[PDB]
RNA sequence: GUAUGUCUAAAGUUAGCUCUUAUUUACUAACAAACUAG
RNA sequence: GAAUCUCUUUGCCUUUUGGCUUAGAUCAAGUGUAGUAUCUGUUCUUUGUAACA
């Protein structure tokens, strides 16, 4: 039972239709966030270790 | 809606069943006329150093990326 | 298997099921919710048991006793009524 | 004067409108109102929850 | 009497044919091959005309390119290799009809008069014409000297899918999508015989090689004709195959279909047992619809067996020389009833 | 004066809704002819009104805490891909913005950056002219279903209807007159031209079977000889 | 209360004799003019092959719609609602010897379809001709 | 009256198309069971050219309630038509690069094609990194960070900071990151839509810099979603080069944030 | 079901219409086969098929008379109640 | 402004509602302040 | 007990989307006169009886 053929570019008799007729991750992210923000720490310990 | 996909071929039936006109083409001149016949220290400063096939898609390929990688620069 | 494969006839059979249950007993109570009010008795039951009330509320007078029974067994329990209320 | 009507019907559009602003401003007063309504039903909540808990 | 012609099948049995296994995978096109034409004489090389418009000639020995024919702009659908010329008759969809010279690997010869996209070549192998027929419904025949459409035949409803020449009447042995398997008479220009036991489109006919048959193919129906009179000589089993694309039959009367669902299945030709159903492995990267194979040869000697694929490969299949008839006997002989294809 | 210069304007609930009756009608990529319904907006922002606020497969709706607490772990881990955390919840990105906005805790003639996510000005029976304009103009051009070439052949066949009624009335006319005047026929456009009322169109009478025939041929042209006479006298 | 189910119900609502014998020749002239020429483009569309067949029998000649159903089977003839079609037009004008030649192709033509078969059937059951329906 | 016309290469495409459509319907009716064609077989193919519209938009093909084969023949013959879209790609770009006779509309179109692959590569590219990876490993983030820390304070660099409210040299940043706005339109003729919409805002900024330099500040505050990028891809026929036409309204901001980290990058 | 089975269901449909209602020469040389059919028989069959077909055509007016989802013409309708049976 | 398309008796075939009226807006014009077409 | 008429549901689609490429391509920078179309403003209305042919 083969859909009516409803598509978005070409109307070609200008039918109206019904709207809808027309229209997760690795872990690796979480690997480099975190390790990013352990590097910042790792930055904020040792910059304000010497502003003292 | 002047503009349409083709149902079926015009059929060869319909252009055996014309008289001929006799034009002598271009490319019908007597040419090939002969029937050919067979026989029968200073990098320990830096981060980084040495101190420290086929697929079927022809969009997804190896060529295919190299060519994109080529010419859009 | 009365249950499943067979309106008061029916009820029946889902009764029984729940008896044999009580007298295994859990994943019976899972197939008797998955056939069919079900799903709330079945929390009861379990009464692990937020995640039966929930699915419960999902598929509401009962529900929202269910709930607060579920509490009663303070932060989740205002969660759960703050749900109930999106629902309604 | 054209340039004054331009000024006009072009800064009536990209403009946040006196009534556009107070459209929207009574959006995000609504919003605020149930966000007020779901705070003070949670402070009820917990209120209720303490009171059962000890009273139960 | 059905009783008495389904145990006569069952008394009799059926031959063993050695099974198929894969031995070689040619990789080399950039589109999907649509027909192989193999030399009649050498077996030095086979040419495989694709979807790409470039012709490539392979290697049977060795599966080497040696040459690339691209005299084509348009999908290159048939490949006929002459038998008893140096010539290579490639019909393409570019409506035209283009002959390659094998002493000189150019195109000499433009067969021009045809009104659509053409399908097939047939040499008609003991006289010089060629016939060459495709999607106009009609099979032009071309003297081969002189590039004359000689003999038109009319008579087929839709597009024409392969057109086989036999050295005696029926010399025109031609398959259409109107389900027809017509036998033409050159002379008459008539049909003498037209088969009408097909439903949908034949895309196949192939010539037995040793006995004057002709096998034809449906979906999920091929059928063996006798060429004598036009009769039916075997329905083969052919449940639930698919989408036959290609027949070829071997001079040891094994006979190839090859399914558009990937399937193979060799068939026993004189019997009509399906003894072997291979899966067609895709390649690493294809979309699952690319496991059809489109076309297929044999050898000249028939030990080899050549299949162009819609995944841009070759494939080279061959037979068992260790199995005997008790090692790998084939499916079973057992003749459906529910099915009057017995 | 019309200024059509910037066209950033305040989303209202009639362009809205044309919008909706637009993309309906038109489709998703189509978006000049959209904009062309639209007096007052591009065919950029239209989209964008599309795929941020009208389009319907993307959800608006509260979250619930599992997705706040997944919300705060991506925009720990993704720290400012809005539009990448809108792909990873399949929710309009500005919503999710104002989502963690909220977690965490624009005057008049300010240009506004962002009005085409938030809402859409209710229009309570209070339709402008330029609205009634507008709105009559953009049911004109969503009625405009045939072509201008299906146009004039329908133009045409109507001036073909009315010149052949034309022509009757005059002949019905010279025919309570007395003068015996036949009917025009149609000229020959091409040499070959068939007409049609003089033969068989295609003589293609059946294949001759084993069945008697002329008894039936002769009650069929009696009764077509008796529907001549009827046509002669009633028609 | 603009919303689109009023715009597009609006653009919804938006949208919307014989004499003398040789006036019915002109009248022919014109339909039959129409109809082949909606029939020399698409040889095709089965319908319309059918419905100028049926015009024809409207129109009371009936070696013309004869001639009209006879060139839509040889266009397709295994289309089945083409052949009931007429032979149930030769015998709306009471001619069932042309039905039973018409019937006898439809058999000899198409065998393995069933309503070919049992509409001669019933022809032949309401005739009461029992030995011939044996 | 039989004059039939050969494909020359104006009609690779027309009966490129025939061939394609005539093979894909008759593989369509010899799949399906028992169903006379009269209108359906017009219509399956639409799907078919859906398809390939998907696959030129490279959404992905669904559509609910097609049959599984159906599906299975549609998607490799739209393949076959990749296949031959793309090596005809191929070739009309080392056509164009070996400098020989190419018309002008089949470079037009080689722009559009190469364009169609560039994007395509662009969103598997984005898409491989989102499926699988990030190729970065942690390690190398924090070496990456680490040597960058050292090297912000070996030089002793004091952060940029965030343009104040009465920032000192800050209409003068404004005029130049306009001057470098009208640059582009001081001799243009021809204006669409955006190009007039900005230049009302260039004249509308150069009206207001007080409530522009409030309007950008805000937007760097607080603005994170933005409008798209459109991309057009001039020709050079050696390599396209990617043209972003970024929105109007991102422009004056982008430009003044531009000037302004140019500016406070070479004082600092 | 099939058009097999539904021929074969309009068979069984007709016989209940004649339910509900209720020789052979040829020539020498020609060969044709001269049946006669009784004149009662024959145009009740003729008044039988035109009251099928009046019958079928009022009842298919009867589907072309309703109209109760967006749509601008009368063909554009009739596709969205095509669309509308494809939802299931 | 082209392509292109269409019309054109000299010759005789035998017996709430209905309404007037103005402002505004939209699409069009080789119409105006020697020349421009697919 | 035999059957007709009217409804409800199911099944058949019944005026039921009939190609392609670089989404095929690019989008007002006035006025006056006129034409067409629409809105808004304005006024009016609610038979017996007798004689003769
Ligand atoms: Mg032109």
């Amino acid at each position: 039972k083969i859909p009516a053929a409803v598509s978005n570019w070409k109307n070609p008799n200008g039918y109206t239709v019904a709207l809808e007729r027309r229209v997760t991750i690795n872990d690796g992210f979480m690997k480099l966030s975190e390790a990013l923000e352990n590097a910042d720490k790792k930055a904020r310990q040792e910059i304000r270790s010497k502003m003292e | 809606t002047s503009h349409r996909p083709q149902l079926e071929a015009r059929s060869g039936a319909k252009a055996a069943a014309y008289t001929p006109t006799g034009i002598e083409h271009a490319r019908l001149l007597p040419g090939h006329t002969t029937l050919k016949y067979r026989k029968f220290s200073w990098r320990k400063g830096t981060a980084f150093g040495r101190h420290k096939g086929y697929i079927n898609d022809m969009t997804k390929s190896e060529y295919h990326q190299e060519f994109l990688h080529k010419h859009v620069r | 298997r009365g249950a499943v494969i067979g309106l008061e006839s029916r009820l029946q059979l889902w009764r029984m099921c729940i008896s044999k249950a009580e007298s295994v007993t859990r994943e019976l109570y899972q197939e008797c919710i998955q056939i069919l009010e079900f799903v709330i008795k079945f929390s009861d039951f379990e009464s692990r048991a937020r995640e039966i009330l929930a699915y419960g509320a999902k598929l509401n007078t009962e529900l929202w006793d269910s709930f607060e029974i579920f509490e009663l067994k303070d932060k989740e329990t205002y969660k759960d009524m703050l749900k109930m209320k999106k629902v309604l | 004067k054209r340039l004054a009507k331009i000024q006009q019907e072009q800064e009536d559009d990209e403009e946040l409108e006196n009534l556009r602003k107070k459209n929207l401003e009574m959006s995000q007063r609504a919003e605020m109102i149930n966000r007020s309504k779901h705070a003070q039903q949670e402070k009820a909540v917990t209120t209720d929850d303490l009171d059962n808990l000890v009273d139960q | 009497l059905i009783v008495n012609r389904y145990e006569k099948l069952l008394s009799q049995r059926p031959e063993w044919h050695a099974p198929w296994k894969l031995s070689r995978v040619i990789n080399g096109h950039l589109g999907w091959v649509r027909c192989v034409a193999i030399d009649p004489v050498d077996n030095e090389w086979f040419i495989t005309g694709s979807n790409d418009t470039t012709m490539k000639v392979w290697d049977l020995a060795t599966g080497k390119l040696k040459t690339t024919l691209a005299g084509h702009v348009m999908t290159v659908r048939d490949v006929a290799v002459s038998d008893r010329h140096p010539y290579l008759f490639s019909v393409s969809e570019d409506k035209t009809v283009k002959c390659w010279d094998l002493e000189k690997n150019q195109i000499i010869r433009d067969y021009y008069g045809h009104l659509s996209g053409v399908r097939t070549v047939s040499i008609h192998p003991t006289l010089d014409l060629i016939a060459t027929a495709g999607r106009d419904s009609v099979i032009k025949l071309w003297d081969m000297r002189t590039r004359i459409p000689v003999i038109t035949l009319v008579g087929h409803k839709g597009p024409i899918n392969q057109v086989q020449c036999t050295p005696v009447d029926p010399q025109v042995v031609s398959s259409s999508t109107d389900a027809t398997v017509r036998l033409w008479d050159v002379v008459a220009g008539k049909t003498m015989k037209v088969l009408t036991h097909h439903k949908r489109s034949v895309r196949a006919t192939a010539l037995h090689p040793k006995e004057f048959s002709v096998a034809s193919a449906c979906t999920d129906d091929i059928r063996s004709w006798g060429l004598a009179e036009g009769s039916l000589l075997t329905n083969f089993e052919s449940e639930k195959t698919g989408i036959i694309n290609t027949l070829s039959i071997n001079q040891d009367d094994v006979l190839f279909a090859g399914g558009d669902n990937g399937v193979l299945s060799f068939y026993d030709y004189k019997s009509g047992h399906k003894y072997q159903s291979l899966a067609t492995r895709e390649m690493v990267g294809s979309l699952e619809g690319e496991r059809s194979v489109l076309c297929s040869t044999f050898d000249k000697t028939g030990l080899r067996l050549i299949t162009g694929e819609a995944d841009k490969s070759i494939k080279i299949w061959k037979q068992d020389e260790t199995a005997t008839k008790e090692s790998e006997p084939g499916l079973a002989w057992n003749p459906n009833l529910s099915a009057k294809r017995f | 004066p019309v200024p059509i210069y910037v066209k950033g304007g305040v989303w209202t609930n009639v362009e809205d809704q044309i919008l909706k009756a637009a993309v309906q009608k038109y489709g998703t990529h189509q978006w000049s002819k959209v904009a062309s319904l639209l007096q007052k907006k591009t065919a950029r922002q239209s989209e964008l009104r599309w795929n941020e606020y009208l389009n319907p497969k993307l959800n608006f709706t509260e979250f619930s805490k599992e997705e706040d607490a997944q919300l705060l772990d991506l925009a720990r881990e993704l720290p400012n891909q809005w539009r990448t955390i809108a792909d990873m919840m399949a929710r309009p990105a500005q919503v999710c913005v104002e989502r963690y906005n909220r977690l965490l805790e624009l005057k008049v003639g300010d240009i506004n950056p962002n009005a085409e996510t938030q809402m859409a000005r209710p229009d309570n029976g209070d339709l402008e002219d330029e609205e009634k304009e507008m709105l009559a103009e953009a049911r004109a051009r969503l009625l405009n279903t045939q072509g201008k070439k299906a146009t004039r052949k329908i133009r045409e066949r109507m001036l073909e209807e009315s010149k052949r009624i034309a022509e009757l009335q005059k002949r019905r006319e010279l025919k309570q007159a007395g003068i015996n005047v036949a009917i025009k026929k149609p000229k020959k456009k091409y040499g070959t031209d068939i007409d049609y009322n003089e033969d068989i169109v295609y003589e293609q009478a059946p294949m001759p079977g084993i069945y008697d025939t002329s008894t039936e041929d002769r009650q069929i042209k009696k009764k077509f000889e008796q529907f001549e006479r009827k046509v002669n006298r009633k028609g | 209360h603009v919303s689109a189910e009023q715009i597009l119900r609006d653009v919804y609502k938006k949208g919307q004799d014989i004499l003398d014998l040789e006036e019915l020749r002109e009248y022919q002239r014109r339909k039959r003019t129409e109809y082949e020429g909606y029939l020399k483009r698409n040889r095709l569309d089965m319908g319309q092959w059918i419905r100028y067949a049926q015009f024809e029998i409207e129109q009371h000649d009936m070696r013309r719609a004869r001639s009209i159903f006879e060139r839509a089977l040889l266009v397709d003839s295994s289309f089945i609602p083409l052949w009931i079609r007429y032979i149930d037009a030769e015998l709306k004008v009471k001619c069932i010897n042309h039905a039973r030649n018409l019937m006898n192709r439809a058999i000899s033509t198409l065998p393995r379809v069933d309503k070919l078969w049992y509409k001669y059937l019933i022809v032949e059951e309401s005739l009461n001709n029992v030995e011939i329906v044996r | 009256n039989e004059i039939v016309k050969t494909t020359t290469k104006q009609r690779l495409d027309a009966y490129y198309d025939l061939e394609l459509r005539n093979s894909v319907m008759d593989d369509i009716l010899e799949m399906m069971p028992e169903s006379i064609r009269q209108k359906k077989a017009r219509t399956i193919l639409q799907h078919l050219s859906e398809a390939w519209r998907c696959w030129k938009a490279n959404i992905p093909w669904d559509v609910p309630g097609m049959p599984a084969p159906i599906k299975k023949i549609i998607e490799r013959y739209i393949k076959s038509k990749a296949d031959a879209w793309v090596s005809a790609a191929h070739y009309n770009r080392e056509r164009i690069k070996r400098g020989a006779h190419v018309e002008k509309t089949m470079v037009k179109k080689n722009l559009g094609r190469l364009t169609r692959l560039w994007i395509k590569n662009e969103q598997e590219r984005q898409r491989q990194i989102q499926k699988n990876g990030p190729e970065i490993t942690p390690e190398e983030a924090t070496t990456i960070f680490s040597v960058m820390v050292e090297w912000l304070e070996s030089r002793s660099f004091s952060p940029i900071p965030f343009p104040p409210l009465t920032y000192k040299n800050d209409t003068k940043i404004l005029v130049l990151a306009l001057e470098d706005l009208k640059d582009v339109y001081a001799s243009k003729v021809r204006l669409n839509a955006s190009e007039r919409e900005e230049l009302a805002l260039i004249e509308e900024a150069y009206d207001n810099p007080h409530d522009t330099l409030n309007r950008i500040k805000k937007y760097l505050l607080t603005q994170r979603v933005f409008k798209p990028v459109d991309i057009t891809m001039m020709e050079n026929y050696q390599n396209i080069s990617p043209v972003y036409s970024v929105d109007p309204l991102e422009k004056i901001t982008d430009a003044y944030l531009d000037q302004y980290l140019w500016y406070e990058a070479d004082q600092r | 079901i099939s058009y097999d089975q539904l021929a074969k269901l309009s068979y069984e449909k007709t016989l209940r219409n004649l339910a509900t209602q209720t020789k052979v020469q040829k020539d020498t040389k020609t060969g044709k086969i001269t049946i006669a059919d009784d004149d009662k028989l024959v145009n009740k069959l003729a008044v039988s098929l035109q009251s099928e077909s009046k019958k079928r055509y009022e009842a298919r007016k009867r589907q072309m008379q309703n109209a109760k989802e967006s749509f601008i013409n009368d063909k554009n309708k009739q596709f969205n109640e095509k669309l509308s049976r494809e939802s299931k």
